[PDB]
């Protein structure tokens, strides 16, 4: 169920406006359509009720000389036209469903249309994209100078888990919208009546880094052999297919005399897994010196450290 | 490159819970073999290693702090958190987050700036600002040191300027002294003793914890 | 004319029960008034709760009940939830029209204090092409809904173009706001460090940028 | 825990000189001792670890030596960037423990402090309290003493002192001293004096005021 | 170059035999063909020489009444027919090449044809396959009872590096041939003049076992961590795709409380490689107890033993 | 299952090279983690572990035998070989090959029967066979023990039967005694003293090292 | 090397009885000591290792105990298959070393030896030597003594002894004794005697011959 | 007639030089005899070495040379190899025929002693279907070429059906032989253990089977 109303309308004093309320997701001719007025900082005022099944219109005595109710079955749309408009009429007008058969109750309301009645000049919005400034994805749009009052904002994205926040306006008529993202591109779309002053602005800052997993294993003494060859195995799983660089260190000083054997284990599309083998002596392992395989990929230094278990 | 930034409450009441966040930039909290520590410095320059959480999720705490501290992490936000339960005045300290694990032997290879935490059973207080003017007459065309006493406020910090920053040079702002549960600070500016009688010498004191902004004009005594 | 009167504001704790009343200037509310109860939440979201004098609408939890107590209509919430914090409007039918009340602001306690999330945006290149600039400091998810904002570029800004909005309640019953520092493009090129401080319950959350 | 004892707590030197800091260990830590450096307004930075191993970015003028329970960091040909805080950390076993630290300040020519005394204001005396202030600005060395005298009687209660860091431009220090009295006590006396004893003068620099208008 | 002669011929006394010598790999009409007789235990006797280019035959005076030389250019074959045959003629007859132009020298000889002249009865060979009898591949054929004298043997195989040995005969007329093999099937073929008494006998005993390679690695203490999880990795490379069974032991007693994780690493046609992971405590590893992964495949027990390096 | 079989020369001259082969059935010499050892027993029942070659090709020797021994292998034949250089009389022993490595702690899980090696500066000698008959008359229908003395032969073994195996029961063949460089052995058979005078009692002595086969009929003395 | 001392060298028992063998170590071998068994005509077979761990096929009547430098193998409810050779091996360190071994023979009823003396043959006296032979067949226990007497004079030179293994059918022993003389020496005397002292007779069993035809 | 005479056997060590001569009963060998030298190796393999009096055949090593010494023809091997151990035949041409000599058996020393490889084959099922049986004991690769064979089934076979061949030289200058034990099928079913012993230079190599 959805009752679609325009975001905002603008007229000049003495003119007439035709507000609409489009139905969706329910039987159009089975519910009453009420119209309710709300001025900022005030309560609710009932205007009129219209029966979409027939022509049953009923008005409050206060609004009889100003309001006219209409129903469009082919378009499934309710209408309220206001005439003799003054600044006293600038308000949000909601349409609401009411159930008639059996019990009497309300349920679904519209979002309301903000009607402004003014002869003042119009200032169209200025859209500036808000640069996140590295240190965090948080995008946003600043709607600087605009005027008769109302401004609406929507967002486009290439999917993703995205949240949006629309902030209240300043007394100097400035507005801000923001978007938090949980790798795509983004843009914001702003509408500013009169008419459709639809502006749009785009922004994006992408990323792309793959983090591999390191397993530093060790070949220990076979208890059946007098001498065992101690060898360290640096397994790098899931790195970028063509970007990996392995070096070895002992006590945090790079090993250059002994050569390591670095071979490819597996390829999975654009990813790969490799193993680097390095031999050390039994004395070096027994000395409780540390050993490190430093893997460099995409400018990132992953490391793995090992040492015989002391005590 | 890696950047660690601390974020705390500034002040906390005793018996309450202390929570400090460390935001990490440049590296992942799950990158292989890195360990993320909480350490703290007490006023007498004593450092105490509190504990760490590992790249693999494992945690280890200083036994003197066990049963009180808890280190957790959010890897999507790239933040890790220290929680200390039932704080006392002996928990007042400067809290750093650090990273070790680049080198092989338990050495901090990255440090944050640190965030100050005062554990005090005191509430937010706006300061009283008093003028500091000489108690005697000035010789013509001499130099005069005027000042402002910003007394009885909590918590830190407080910002003191002179003539809205116009008097930039010749300014001395002293570190606040904590007496009872309140801070006392003194600021001074040195101007020609011919400027003071013909122009305005005012200190602007701003305490954002109480949203206080006051101006104090230094008027000669009689 | 005939007017409808409700309480200005009521306060309940989660798990408790609360009663909101609706009085008519005509004397006594009856079943012929079709005492309706509607609920309003942030972003102008209205939801019909109860019709008749007790006829609950489909999709409304059973903890909401309606009745006639004394000469007034009454909506009783039995076992209040934190999601029930809202503005409740009464509506009475008189012959040819419907009259709303002023609404009751129902606050639900027990909600924990929440520190604000702050984001600082520098001016875009397109705005810097003009002779001005606007740093944007957005603030969300703070409770209670009172906050102050200061700026810091040259040590202690006094006036500059510091402007803030009033706190507005979010759908999660937390609050949001935004602050703005308007300066000139020359002043932007002159200074380097910029910072927004957001003070809430005596604690300051600060963001900063440069370049 | 391993207790690290660092010495000395303060060093003063000029650029081009050589300094040395020492750390003793309550128990043998093998070679695992690290030296960290902190500049004013900067984060802690690891210089040396495992006793003598330097980071790639640590200048060669820094070196470390020692073992077992005795370790020393030596800094030769001091550059202006080397003045700051230094501290040692044993990394032989958990929990990791640290030393007290050493402040290496830069030397400069002896400077006499500018002394200035301020009586309590009317705004403060309205509330019932009084604060007498004494400033000693731009002096070196840091060693300095302050004596409060009321009608010639020494006063030690109600005194708070606050020293500044070594100035990043002229290498001097500044000191504030506040003596707090009640209005009733402040109005019992006439002559208020602060005496500043410093290396730059045999007699103390005396500043006074009379409570009489 | 090859001079092909029949293995053996048999005639009755007074009859005539036609021996042949087929040329291959050289110009047939450019070399002289000599025939030489050798009786067992005696030296060589020259019989005749024939010129394949013309009809130049030359005989020793002793063999003129018995020998006749013939040359067949279309078949590239030399012939010597012997008449008035007696037991004095039973011997090996070789054909030999001799170079004529320039210098006079011999080079290539045939294998010789064994001519037996006898009226005795004929006994055809009995082929019995020699069972290797497990404990070693060594196959063979026993040619038991046969007679006028000569017996020849050849071998068939499905390739492979194969060696063969043909043994001398007993005075009771028994023969043996053997074959050493370096997985196929084998058979032997025996010829026994008169005519072609070609018999054949087959035998085979196949095998099929794949030996995997074991690597028992160990995850040691990270010197940057206070507690490390000690884990043993039993890598089994190149086992049979659907036959591998891994169990674990500590101090030679099977582990049943702790569960191991055995997963597949890679598949290569009918082979595969797996890894079995087992967690142990730091105390168990420090206690210098032994740890074993016992891999069973195709009824074979491969094992790997490990232990912390002592002292 | 695994079977180990030794194969040696039987006897070797001092200062020469000793070579012993071990044939293995059932298992590969390269199967993971198995070790193949040479061990030997001296006449006084003392066992000496000599050394091993591993599944990986590695070798390790008893330090008392280092520089003298060498252990090699042929994996296609599934054999492994011990070579001992410059043998002396103290190298005379029974040589076994063994397999360890099934269990974890250096324990022989398979043994061969063993092959005897006599290091002696002596050559092959056929035996002299003398009869053993009583030096007195026999009572009628008594039992008589007759025998054969197989004296002065080298090397072992020698096979003694009686009437080509017809006299199976009542036979005692004693272990040979090595005196000088020669072996002496005695065999005996017990028969009815009525069988001896009417039938043939002959010992068959076979020494294959000299291809000797002799028959000695036991004739009564006079 | 580790020296293993095994005791005793010989045991005699009947099926159903319990026996025990001991091995001392010159130095601590922890728990790593193994017991092996050898049956007559069979290869060595590992019974127990690591002091007390049995192979899957070792019967439960075999058990092992001990540590450090003292280890004992106990065999309860002896079956006829258990009689043979046993030896211990330390497997704590290389080189692997062994014990002397213990022979466990089966008991049977005491049996007197059949004694038989043989003079030298004419074939041997042709060459110039002489060998006098004395047999002692089918006796138990193995303890037995032989004395050669020539004209009543004891002879100890030129004597060789050879004992058989315990018979696999009747559990008896047999012994051969050969006395070697020269022809010249053999023909100097008349009476040749071997005396056999055994448990089954107070007086020695005497067998003799006269050199006279 | 005219006959040709050579030495019966000569012996040389590897690396040395050796001369084999060829004398004619007619008096003196000349170039008109075309003194040919041919080489015979095991398995009836004849190779022509030299023609004329010194004309080496293609494919013959240069260490083989021919000449006329005194009244005889001569083949000289300079730097003898172990592969040169063979039977060397001389051949002289007389008018209308060619006359061979008896041949010289050239032995090359220095060859190490080699113990025999022995293989024991049991009777096949097809032979056991008859009333007999033949165990086969093959022997190869032994040097020197003298060997004895014994059998063992019932302790000490005396006659039975033990038969052996004479040693025959292999192409590698080692020797081969075979032994046979013929028994009855009933005797085969009666006994279980069978063994072949092969004694060479006083050392015995033994093989055995059962079932
Ligand atoms: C580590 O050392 C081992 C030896 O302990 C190396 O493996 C040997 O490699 C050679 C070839 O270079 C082979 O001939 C040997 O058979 C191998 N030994 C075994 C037991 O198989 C290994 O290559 C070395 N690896 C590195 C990275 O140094
Ligand atoms: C061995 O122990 C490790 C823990 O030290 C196990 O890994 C953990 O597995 C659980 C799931 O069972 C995960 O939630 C943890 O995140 C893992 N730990 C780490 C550090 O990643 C491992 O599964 C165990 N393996 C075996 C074979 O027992
Ligand atoms: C590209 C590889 C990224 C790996 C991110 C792994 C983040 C979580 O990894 C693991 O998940 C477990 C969930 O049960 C947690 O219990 C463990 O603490 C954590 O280590
Ligand atoms: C199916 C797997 C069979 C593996 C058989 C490997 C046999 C040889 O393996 C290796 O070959 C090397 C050659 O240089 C030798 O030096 C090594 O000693 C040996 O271990």
């Amino acid at each position: 169920v959805q009752l679609q109303q325009p975001g905002a309308e603008l007229v000049k004093p003495g003119a007439s406006v035709k507000l609409s309320c489009k139905a969706s997701g329910y039987t159009f001719t089975s519910y009453w359509m009420h119209w309710v007025k709300q001025r900022p900082g005030r309560g609710l005022e009932w205007i009129g009720r219209i029966d979409p099944n027939g022509g049953g219109t009923k008005y409050n005595e206060k609004f009889k000389s100003k309001a006219t109710l209409t129903v469009d079955k082919p378009s499934s749309t309710a209408y309220m036209q206001l005439s003799s408009l003054t600044s006293e009429d600038s308000a949000v007008y909601y349409c609401a469903r009411m159930w008639y058969y059996g019990t009497y109750y309300f349920d679904y309301w519209g979002q309301g249309t903000t009607l402004t009645v003014s002869s003042a000049s119009i200032r169209n919005p200025q859209l500036y994209p808000l640069k996140p400034c590295k240190g965090t994805m948080t995008l946003g749009c600043l709607v600087k100078d605009y005027f008769p009052g109302p401004v609406t904002v929507t967002w486009y994205s290439d999917s993703l888990n995205m949240s949006t926040v629309n902030f209240p306006a300043l007394g100097s008529e400035l507005k801000v919208t923001t978007s938090q993202v949980t790798a795509k591109n983004f843009t914001c779309h702003v509408t500013h009546p009169p008419s459709f002053n639809e502006s749009r602005t785009i922004l994006v800052r992408p990323v792309n880094i793959t983090e591999p997993t390191l397993e530093l294993l060790h070949s220990s003494c076979d208890p059946n052999a007098f001498h065992s060859t101690i060898q360290l195995y640096c397994f790098i799983y899931g790195h970028i297919l063509n970007d990996v660089s392995v070096s070895w260190l002992m006590d945090d000083r790079e090993i250059t005399d002994t050569l390591a054997q670095t071979v490819l284990i597996k390829e999975e599309g654009k990813l790969a897994s490799t193993c680097s083998k390095l031999n050390i002596t039994e004395q070096q392992w027994m000395s409780e010196s540390t050993f490190t395989c430093k893997v460099t990929s995409q400018g990132v230094d992953y490391l793995a450290h090992t040492r015989r278990c002391p005590d | 490159d890696v950047q660690l930034q601390e974020s705390g409450p500034g002040f906390v009441t005793p018996s309450q819970s202390l929570s400090v966040t460390c935001s990490v930039t440049g590296y992942s909290l799950t990158a292989s073999s890195y360990f993320w520590n909480w350490i703290r410095k007490f006023p007498g320059n004593k450092l105490e290693w509190m504990g760490y959480i590992g790249y693999d999720g494992s945690v280890y705490y200083n036994p003197s702090l066990k049963s009180r501290i808890s280190i957790t992490r959010d890897t999507s936000k790239r933040q890790f958190f220290l929680q200390l339960k039932t704080v006392t005045n002996d928990d007042t300290a400067l809290y750093y987050c650090a990273r070790h694990g680049y080198y092989s032997s338990r050495v901090m290879d990255a440090w944050g700036q640190g965030t100050s935490v005062t554990v005090s059973s005191a509430k937010t207080t706006a300061p009283s600002v008093y003028p500091l003017a000489p108690g005697s007459g000035d010789t013509t065309n001499s130099m005069v040191t005027l000042g402002c006493l910003v007394k009885g406020y909590f918590p830190e910090p407080v910002t003191v300027t002179w003539n809205s920053g116009s008097l930039s040079s010749g300014v001395h702002t002293f570190p606040a002294v904590l007496q009872s549960g309140l801070y006392t600070l003194s600021s001074s500016v040195t101007v020609p003793s011919s400027t003071w009688p013909s122009e305005t010498v005012t200190c602007n004191v701003a305490h954002p914890a109480s949203s206080t902004k006051v101006d104090k004009k230094i008027v000669p005594r009689g | 004319q005939a007017v409808v009167t409700q309480e200005s504001a009521l306060t309940t704790s989660p798990g408790e029960t609360v009663t909101l009343t609706c009085r008519s200037s005509t004397g006594a509310v009856t079943t012929s008034n079709y005492a309706n109860w509607v609920q309003e939440k942030p972003d102008h979201l209205f939801t019909g709760l109860i019709g008749g004098t007790n006829n609950r609408a489909p999709g409304v939890p059973a903890r909401f009940s309606g009745s006639l107590i004394g000469d007034k209509a009454a909506l009783t919430i039995t076992g209040a939830q934190t999601e029930d914090e809202a503005i409740y409007f009464c509506a009475l039918w008189y012959s040819n029209h419907l009259v709303f009340g002023g609404g009751t602001k129902l606050t639900v306690l027990g909600q924990p204090k929440s520190s604000p999330s702050v984001t600082l945006f520098p001016p875009s290149s397109e705005e810097l092409e003009t002779n001005k600039a606007t740093l944007v400091c957005t603030i969300t998810d703070f409770y209670p809904g009172v906050v102050t904002v200061d700026w810091k570029v040259d040590g202690t800004p006094v006036t500059q173009g510091m402007e803030t909005t009033q706190p507005s309640k979010q759908s999660n019953n937390k609050y949001m706001a935004s602050s703005y520092l308007t300066l000139t493009a020359g002043a932007w090129e002159r200074h380097n460090s910029y910072s927004c401080q957001v003070t809430h319950e005596g604690h300051t959350v600060e963001k900063s940028l440069s370049r | 825990d391993v207790q690290m004892n660092q010495s000395p707590s303060n060093l003063a030197a000029s650029p081009g000189e050589t300094v040395s800091i020492n750390c003793k260990a309550s128990k043998s830590i093998s070679r695992y001792l690290a030296w960290y450096q902190q500049k004013p307004g900067k984060a802690n930075k690891l210089l040396i670890f495992s006793g003598s191993t330097l980071q790639s970015g640590t200048p060669s003028r820094f070196s470390g030596s020692g073992s077992g329970t005795d370790f020393t960091l030596t800094i030769r040909n001091l550059e202006p960037e080397d003045f700051g805080l230094y501290f040692c950390q044993q990394h032989n076993e958990f929990p990791l423990t640290f030393g007290s630290g050493t402040k290496l300040e830069i030397k400069r020519a002896d400077a006499a402090p500018t002394v200035s005394i301020f009586p309590p204001s009317s705004e403060q005396l309205t509330s019932g309290g009084a604060s007498v202030v004494c400033f000693l600005n731009n002096f070196y060395p840091k060693d300095i003493n302050v004596k409060w005298k009321i009608d010639g009687s020494e006063r030690q209660n109600g005194v708070l002192n606050s020293w500044t860091d070594q100035d990043s431009k002229d290498s001097t220090y500044s000191m504030s001293s506040t003596l707090t009295l009640t209005k009733d006590e402040y109005e019992r006396h006439n002559s208020y004096t602060c005496e500043a004893t410093h290396k730059t003068s045999t007699s103390p620099i005396v500043k006074s005021f009379n409570r009489n208008e």
